[PDB]
């Protein structure tokens, strides 16, 4: 089993501010990485695949890198709109694994 | 792997002392516990051994009589008992575990202390 | 009526009945029940050994009573030697025992060979000897930078003379004197007259088959008694009166469990049918004894008029209840689905069995 | 310490008496061949009167004993009987049986002297034991006790049964199947051996197995009730 | 007897050092052991088994000999290396050097 | 237009079982696999099951295997998962769910269901 | 080479065997513990080849 983590477990962050979420592959996952959104009450959004591939009519401010264990995501532009968890899931071997999940606050 | 002890205590000259040792992260009864005492200043000083799988025991020839060393396999934690407390008995006592020799067999083995706690202070003095 | 074609393998099936295939009930889930030990088997203890007896004196370790990790032994680098026998190393990690003996020595590497099954030679013949039908794992590696010497280490052995072969797992640490010829000894070492022990040249600059070697010999044995040594071990809960998938302690099977009636005196374990399959387990946590049948399977047979005249069919479901199966009549021949029964009686069309025919009407 | 305290042996029929369960496998309903060592059917079995010397092993030894007194406590099983070589004690006590291997030093009429209170005088000596077990009392109209002592591979089987007894000199007629009562992986060898009684300030039988087919009758509880001696007659 | 010289042992930073440890009597190579204490902190094992290496312990340190004569080496001291090293035995009874 | 919802959701005993089904339309069901992810009250997500467009091969988690099973129905456009021997710790919302993935499932279009509250007391 | 001909590499992590005529020339960091790597080798973190 590939275990995922990321970091920090939380932040604080006021919105222009430049958010920066780290997920780690517990083994090299290549570039095969799903960034999930998810707001309380709600079921998760994907915004990201294939670790860089952006989803169609997420905003352009949104964007994501790295690869084998090492991947980030960015936000270059904190919106209030963006107060949410972040969680980052790798489809390289099944069973299928979800890191611990992100959650972000507004400063 | 984790290993921790009490904290320090104060003696008079003829008490006793009992120093426990909780341990966890591995396979309890598969290792040894040993002791071993360091007195301000000075070099490490063996106390004894025992076997957490058996309870068998061994002592430097120095705390015979001296010394007992038990263990509670359902806590995972190890005790040694120091009797006859003198001025130069004031040192930190130490709990590693060993590798030194078997738990199930008692032979002696490629290895050594390899995990060691904080270390307890006892301090034997007859003024408070 | 696809099934029908493939099976008669023909596009035009005649009017009658046929069996085109076989149903069974799968396993609706899959329970493992090991013994609940708590301690681990002290194999560290026996490998990392400061010091290793000799082949004429071999030392034995009983094991028992506790959990083994063999993970760690045969996916380990350390070791020139690792040959099993009668079990597969990567299979062993969920077998039970009722015993595991590890017998330790020192010997050259020339004579690495000879610690096998069916082997002859002056270790295999006067030292230490495996049976023909030995099962378990022959394990050893290079201790020459433990066990060499610079001025040679004469504190290990070996027999070089016996008056006969061993039997498999003697130990003779007789140090009398041995007769070559005709003329007694009197104790006394001389012509045809000699120590039967010998030292081995033990250093450090010595050539690879004559350098020593550490031999663990890890030996199996599986008695009808409550298993003392298991594999790395993760036990699930106890399901019955549903067909499932089973591991009791080793003993890997399919069916359905239930309590049984089976009165098991306090040493018996499990129970045999005629066909040396076991159809009674003791359960090794609970103690409960369960009996144990597999699910149901059976014919299936399809009922059609000919394809000349319709494309409808009926299917028997033979010797089950309808009630097991996932227009639907019970037989005494099993279930029928897709048939119309009626009160009314006619000459015999189709034949189903027990009095009950069918017919397109 | 040790104190010193041949007559022509009796013999018995032993008509259908020191059948065993061959192994732990549960079975009923059923007829099943078997293939071991088992005391033949109608054998001349010694009887003695509890008259205690060494008797010769064989290949395993079927022994039986009448009794209201707890006379015999144990057995001893060896080959030299002395320090030389490991040696087998089994004892019973008032709450425990005890077994050890040990290089036994054994006294030349060994026995246990009661005075309520009990002495052991069965050796002088027990030095490099190989081998120890304790555990609840193998024994505890008359009694009658039957037992099966067999060693192979290794391992010292034993094999038992009680009943009471209203008959006097002689063992009975009728079936009765003894069950596995304890198995020793002692590893030693077993030549001669002796029955171990307790005397203060009853009789016993021995008969010896040898490798003869058997077909016995499991009924529809597991129990075995009946036997054949194929070897027996036509 | 476990001895160890030298008592002090005075080297700069970025510097080979050397400690050694020798026996009153013969001691097994798979009987040995080195310690590393830092002020302030229990003991820690550095080497097993005379020239076995302990679990985290970096590639600066190692260690050899046999007999009565056995040493411990480090390839560049870091300003973590500067701490009190102890010798142990475990072939007869148990023992510890004076440290160095 | 796209649409997965859950339903057989409530409150079930320790040691007991539970069919859950999910409902799809608006996409092509019967060309995609599908997984089963399910979140703990105040938790993050957890991969529970998925199976194959041809409901032939089917992977778990190990916290479920050997309890939970995965099927579906293409003709009813039908997603199941029936649990068995259910423990406390299987209390969560579940969610049916067509995860992008570009190695398995060849989903491109990433949809998830509202969820169903299953508490296991 | 005297001094030893290093050009010359083979894979000693990987997380699960190759299939036939399989070919990975990934050179990216081995997780061998529990704690990821950053794409920094250190404790548990291996270069593969
Ligand atoms: C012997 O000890 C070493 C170091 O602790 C370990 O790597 C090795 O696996 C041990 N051997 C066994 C069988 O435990
Ligand atoms: C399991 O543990 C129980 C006590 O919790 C004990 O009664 C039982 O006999 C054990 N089973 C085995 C096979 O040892
Ligand atoms: C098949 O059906 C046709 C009428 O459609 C009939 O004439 C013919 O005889 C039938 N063949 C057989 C073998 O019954
Ligand atoms: C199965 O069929 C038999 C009659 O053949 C009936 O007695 C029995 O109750 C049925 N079992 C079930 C579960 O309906
Ligand atoms: C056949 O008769 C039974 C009563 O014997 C009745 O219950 C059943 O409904 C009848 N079925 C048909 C098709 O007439
Ligand atoms: C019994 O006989 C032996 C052998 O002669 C002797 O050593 C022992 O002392 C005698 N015991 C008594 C009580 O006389
Ligand atoms: C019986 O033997 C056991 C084991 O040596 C001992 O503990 C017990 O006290 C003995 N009983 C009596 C009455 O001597
Ligand atoms: C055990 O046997 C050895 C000979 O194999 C002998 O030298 C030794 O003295 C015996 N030990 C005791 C306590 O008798
Ligand atoms: C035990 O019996 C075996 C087989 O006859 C024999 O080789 C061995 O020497 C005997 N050992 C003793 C102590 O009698
Ligand atoms: C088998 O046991 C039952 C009680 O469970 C009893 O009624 C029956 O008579 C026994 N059969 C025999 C032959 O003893
Ligand atoms: C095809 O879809 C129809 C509904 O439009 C359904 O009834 C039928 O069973 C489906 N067939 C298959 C093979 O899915």
């Amino acid at each position: 089993v590939i275990w995922m983590t990321q970091s920090p477990s939380s932040l604080s962050a006021s919105v222009g501010d430049r958010v920066t979420i780290t997920c780690q592959a517990s083994q090299d996952i290549r570039f095969y990485l799903n960034w999930y959104q998810q707001k309380p009450g709600k079921a998760p959004k994907l915004l990201i695949s294939d670790a860089s591939n952006m989803e169609t009519g997420v905003p352009s401010r949104f964007s994501g890198s790295g690869s084998g264990t090492d991947f980030t995501f960015t936000i270059s532009s904190l919106q209030p709109e963006d107060i949410a968890t972040y969680y980052c899931q790798q489809y390289d071997n099944l069973p299928f694994t979800f890191g611990p999940g992100t959650k972000v606050d507004f400063a | 792997v984790q290993l921790v002890q009490s904290g320090a205590e104060v003696k008079k000259p003829g008490a006793s002392v009992k120093v426990s040792c909780k341990a966890s992260g591995y396979p309890f009864t598969s290792y040894g516990i040993s002791w071993v005492r360091q007195a301000p200043g000075q070099g490490l000083e063996w106390m004894g051994w025992i076997s957490t799988y058996n309870g068998n025991t061994n002592y430097a020839q120095k705390f015979q009589g001296r010394v007992t060393m038990t263990t509670d396999t359902s806590t995972t934690t190890g005790y040694m008992e120091l009797r006859r407390l003198r001025s130069d008995d004031t040192a930190v006592y130490y709990c590693a575990r060993d590798y030194t020799r078997g738990a199930w067999f008692g032979e002696s083995l490629i290895g050594g202390f390899d995990n060691w706690g904080q270390g307890t202070l006892v301090t034997v003095s007859s003024a408070s | 009526l696809s099934e029908t074609k493939c099976t008669l393998k023909s596009f035009t099936v005649e009017k009658g009945i046929y069996q085109t295939s076989n149903f069974r009930v799968q396993p609706t889930e899959s329970i493992v029940r090991f013994p609940n030990i708590t301690n681990l088997c002290p194999f560290g203890e026996v490998f990392n050994a400061t010091r290793f007896a000799s082949v004429y004196a071999w030392n034995r370790k009983r094991i028992s009573n506790c959990v083994a990790d063999y993970s760690v032994l045969y996916n380990s680098a350390s070791f020139s030697t690792f040959k099993c026998y009668g079990v597969c190393p990567t299979k062993l990690n969920d077998l039970c025992f009722t015993n595991v003996y590890a017998d330790s020595f020192v010997i050259r590497g020339d004579e690495v060979r000879q610690i096998a099954p069916g082997q002859t030679g002056k270790i295999a013949d006067y030292n230490y000897k495996l049976p023909d039908d030995f099962t378990g794992c022959v394990i050893a590696w290079n201790s020459n930078n433990l066990d060499s010497k610079v001025g040679g280490n004469y504190n290990y052995r070996y027999r070089l003379f016996r008056k006969s072969n061993l039997k498999p797992f003697e130990r003779d640490i007789s140090t009398e004197i041995y007769q070559a010829g005709s003329t007694p000894c009197n104790g006394v070492q001389g012509f045809n007259c000699y120590f039967p022990l010998q030292s081995y040249g033990f250093q450090p600059t010595n050539g690879v088959g004559y350098q020593p070697y550490r031999v663990v010999v890890l030996s199996f044995e599986l008695l009808h008694a409550p298993a003392t040594v298991c594999g790395p071990k993760k036990s699930t809960n106890l399901v019955k009166n549903k067909c499932v998938n089973f591991n009791f302690n080793g003993l890997t099977g399919t069916g359905v469990l239930t309590e049984s009636n089976k009165k098991f005196l306090p040493f018996q374990q499990f129970g045999r049918d005629i066909a040396d399959t076991t159809d009674a387990v003791r359960d090794p946590q609970t103690l409960e004894i369960l009996d144990i049948t597999p699910c149901s399977f059976g014919g299936v047979s399809v009922i059609t008029p000919g394809t000349n005249t319709s494309n409808q069919v009926a299917v028997l479901y033979q010797g089950v209840n309808c009630t097991e199966v996932p227009n639907v009549f019970q037989t005494r021949a099993g279930c029928l689905i897709g048939a119309e029964h009626v009160n009314n009686s006619y000459e015999c069309d189709i034949p189903i069995g027990a009095g009950i025919c069918a017919s397109y009407q | 310490q040790c104190v010193n305290l041949q007559l022509p042996p009796a013999y018995t029929n032993s008509f259908t008496r020191g059948v065993y369960y061959p192994d732990k496998v549960f079975r009923s309903s059923v007829l099943h061949s078997t293939q071991d060592l088992f005391l033949p059917f109608f054998s001349n079995v010694t009887w003695f009167h509890a008259d205690n010397p060494v008797l010769p092993f064989n290949d395993g030894v079927y022994f039986a004993s009448i009794e209201k007194s707890n006379i015999i406590r144990g057995w001893i099983f060896g080959t030299t009987l002395d320090s030389k070589t490991q040696s087998l004690l089994i004892v019973n006590n008032a709450t425990n049986v005890v077994i050890k291997v040990c290089e036994f030093q054994f006294c030349n009429d060994p026995f246990l002297d009661v005075y309520m209170k009990s002495e052991f005088r069965v050796y002088s000596s027990a030095n490099n034991c190989t081998f120890e077990y304790v555990s609840q009392p193998f024994l505890m109209f008359k009694n009658l006790r039957e037992f099966v002592f067999k060693n192979i591979d290794g391992y010292f089987k034993i094999y038992s049964k009680h009943t009471p007894i209203n008959l006097v000199r002689d063992l009975p007629q009728g079936f009765s199947a003894l069950e596995p009562l304890v198995d020793l992986p002692i590893g030693i060898n077993i030549t001669r051996f002796q029955t171990l009684l307790a005397l203060h300030r009853a009789a016993y039988y021995v008969g010896y197995l040898q490798p003869r087919t058997f077909l016995l009758k499991y009924n529809e509880n597991g129990t075995i009730t009946d036997a054949v001696d194929c070897a027996l007659d036509p | 007897v476990l001895t160890q010289s030298p008592g002090t042992l005075s080297l700069s930073p970025g510097e080979r050092a050397t400690l050694s440890c020798r026996a009153s009597q013969t001691v097994s190579s798979t009987s040995l052991a080195w310690y590393q204490q830092k002020p302030g902190q229990a003991p820690r094992l550095l080497i097993y088994g005379a020239s076995s290496r302990a679990t985290g312990i970096p590639d600066r340190f190692s260690g050899s000999g046999s007999g009565t004569d056995f040493t411990l080496t480090i390839s560049r001291l870091e300003p973590e290396d500067f701490a009190v090293y102890y010798c142990q035995q475990h072939d007869t009874s148990l023992t510890f050097g004076g440290g160095t | 237009e796209v649409q997965l919802v859950e339903s057989g959701g409530g409150v079930v005993q320790p040691g007991g079982s539970l069919r859950l089904s999910c409902a799809a339309s608006g996409f092509t069901f019967n060309s995609y696999g599908m997984h089963w992810v399910r979140q703990a009250p105040g938790k993050g997500l957890e991969w529970v099951a998925f199976i194959r467009y041809d409901g032939g091969n089917k992977y778990y988690a190990d916290s479920v295997k050997g309890r939970f099973t995965i099927s579906r129905d293409n003709s009813k456009n039908t997603l199941y998962l029936q649990m068995k021997s259910l423990r406390a710790e299987d209390t969560a919302v579940y969610y049916c769910a067509n995860l992008k993935d570009s190695r398995y499932s060849g989903s491109y279009y990433d949809y998830w269901g509202q969820g169903t509250l299953v508490t296991v007391s």
